[PDB]
């Protein structure tokens, strides 16, 4: 019961990519809060709710090890539809390279495909929550209200 | 025979100690993600 | 049986203190970097 | 004949208080070890 | 027979007590000195 | 969106000039780091930046 109050899950950022009309690539920082064990990639599963959709994701089998590289919107993003990609930004003790264990101090990104996952589109002037519910903490919770104009390519939401 | 104290007091001070933090915990991210868009918009 | 004071508030106003310095820490770059350019442009 | 009354009783009470103590002992250095780091980091 | 109830519960909570007492004695003097200086510099 | 990490090379400038003109050639994935006061030089050595560098 301990380990129950003590663990968590800490959201610090989320961009999204934009360049045929229409947001479809969705990019989420995470890190662990300072008191956690152990948290563990394979069982979190993320909600997102929008346009009458509730819809749960899960894991999925392709992963990167981009711990000096660039362009993280140009590696490996052809395995969506369905789940969630992992990409690594910063690892000490190698303890996230194989088999998705986060320490106390990594940095692990994700990416989530939007078209073809809500069948469509995301237009301005919406309001959407969700949450990252991990296997035994505290959830961090979302809300990316979108601004009223799209200028750039890549745009900033939270 | 008297030696069953701990299934008195113990297990439930940890189950009230664990509603008590996860009602701390849970109100306190409504209040920051309404007073964090109320100053930049 | 009934010294188990810490659990209950200790760490759980430690988490909450986080949480609400946070918000103050991160809400301020925002409107400093605002306000910067406000007057010298 | 019935003056063994110590055999069922004090020694079984005695036994079963250092079980329950033992273990009111032995579950707080985890606590402690964990709420000590926790403030501190 | 069965009047060891102070064996049981007493000494085993004084000293849970004072674990739980010298945790947030000991855990007080990192943050005062930490933040007396902050404030100062 | 472009993600760097640190570079093998750097530099005790702590005295010369001419910022852009010493060990710029070790560039194109990663950032160099450059020194311009330590006194207690717990910095020239394995990166850690102490109260005042």
């Amino acid at each position: 019961s301990t380990e129950q109050v003590a663990s968590g899950l800490l959201i610090n950022g989320i961009t999204g990519s934009v360049g045929t009309s229409d947001v479809k690539l969705l990019a989420i920082y995470l890190a662990p809060n300072a008191g956690s064990s152990a948290i563990d990639l394979a069982q979190t599963k993320v909600m997102l709710d929008y346009n009458g959709k509730s819809v749960v994701l899960g894991y999925g089998g392709n992963q990167d090890m981009s711990s000096g590289n660039s362009s993280v919107f140009s590696n490996d993003t052809g395995a969506t539809a369905t789940t969630f990609q992992v990409n690594i930004l910063q690892d000490y003790d190698d303890s996230a390279v194989d088999n998705a264990v986060i320490n106390k101090g990594d940095a692990v990104a994700l990416i989530v495909d939007v078209n073809a996952s809500f069948a469509g589109e995301i237009p301005e002037r919406t309001a959407i929550s969700g949450k990252v519910q991990p296997e035994f903490g505290a959830p961090g919770v979302i809300s990316f209200t979108t601004p009223a104009s799209y200028t750039t390519t890549l745009v900033e939401l939270q | 025979a008297s030696g069953i104290g701990t299934l008195i007091v113990f297990i439930a001070m940890v189950l009230v100690a664990a509603v008590a933090a996860s009602v701390l915990i849970n109100t306190s991210g409504f209040l920051q993600q309404k007073a964090s868009t109320t100053g930049k918009e």
